[PDB]
């Protein structure tokens, strides 16, 4: 079976940084294809970030370079370290295992969802 | 004067596939890269190392011929410190690297209805591949915790794919036969040049 730990909504302000965290049953973070995925009102599936198994990663157009991918091998667990946001980054963020590829990977998992909670 | 050809690569009948890319070791005889450089027909001439108009007055030692067939929106990924799929899983490129790579459409020829069966490219493996590396393998892939060997399902992921190739495929959905020639410098002596 494979659980799903999405934790790390709070109350949050642009430009400043908290962390969040993905947990995974079955599998392993450091050797799976996992890809960020987000949802939010008046949007779509966003997909938000990828982490290749070789240990490349990559980014969508708007969250490179503020963001950085964090995983641990013998946790069997992932972490996102949300650096340096702006406010449009209210949403629902949602981890998620990318099978193949496409538009976006077909997810057969999907994360448990927090809500980013830009506010001051 | 006493020229060798080389149109068993550039227009070869048939390629392989990305994972069992050929090599042609090429030494003393004649090139003619000013015919390729002025050919036109080709919608990527990339020539790191050195520039690709003034090159005809310096050879080399060694030529090697590497060969394989791509989708048409990867073709960024063949360079020096670029990662990506096939970057990372199917051809890795050196940092310093003086190597001279071509690249056109070949929907009309090779992407026939319904799309080849023929080419398969790797998806998943451990870490990234060495520089200059072949992994001739046809092993299921192991992505968990029990062992994956003549077994499927779950986590007994086959690491090679084919391609969907339909003459209807946008631009970047088309197959690209890209060749890439690697230069060789040693204490051997310099020998195709003309």
């Amino acid at each position: 079976e494979v659980q799903l730990v999405e934790t790390g909504g709070g109350l949050i302000q642009p430009g400043g940084s908290l962390r969040l965290s993905c947990a995974v049953s079955g599998f392993t973070v450091s050797l799976n294809y996992m890809s960020w995925v987000r949802q939010a009102p008046g949007k779509g599936l966003e997909w938000v970030s990828s982490i290749y198994s070789g240990g490349s990663t990559f980014y969508a157009d708007s969250v490179k370079g503020r963001f950085t991918i964090s995983r641990d091998n013998s946790k069997n667990t992932l972490y996102l370290q949300m650096n340096s946001l702006r406010a449009e980054d209210t949403a629902v963020y949602y981890c998620a295992r990318g099978l193949g590829f496409g538009e976006l990977p077909p997810f057969d998992f999907w994360g448990q969802g927090t809500l980013v909670t830009v506010s001051s | 004067t006493n020229l060798c050809p080389f149109g068993e690569v550039f227009n070869a009948t048939r390629f392989a596939s990305v994972y069992a890319w050929n090599r042609k070791r090429i030494s003393n005889c004649v090139a003619d890269y000013s015919v390729l450089y002025n050919s036109a027909s080709f919608s990527t001439f990339k020539c790191y190392g050195v520039s690709p108009t003034k090159l005809n007055d310096l050879c080399f030692t060694n030529v090697y011929a590497d060969s394989f067939v791509i989708r048409g929106d990867e073709v960024r990924q063949i360079a020096p410190g670029q990662t990506g799929k096939i970057a990372d899983y199917n051809y890795k490129l050196p940092d310093d690297f003086t190597g001279c790579v071509i690249a056109w459409n070949s929907n009309n020829l090779d992407s026939k209805v319904g799309g080849n069966y023929n080419y398969l490219y790797r998806l998943f493996r451990k870490s990234n591949l060495k520089p200059f590396e072949r992994d001739i393998s046809t092993e299921i892939y192991q992505a968990g915790s029990t062992p994956c060997n003549g077994v499927e399902g779950f986590n007994c992921y086959f690491p090679l794919q084919s391609y969907g190739f339909q003459p209807t495929n946008g631009v970047g959905y088309q197959p690209y036969r890209v060749v890439v020639l690697s230069f060789e410098l040693l204490h051997a002596p310099a020998t195709v040049c003309g």
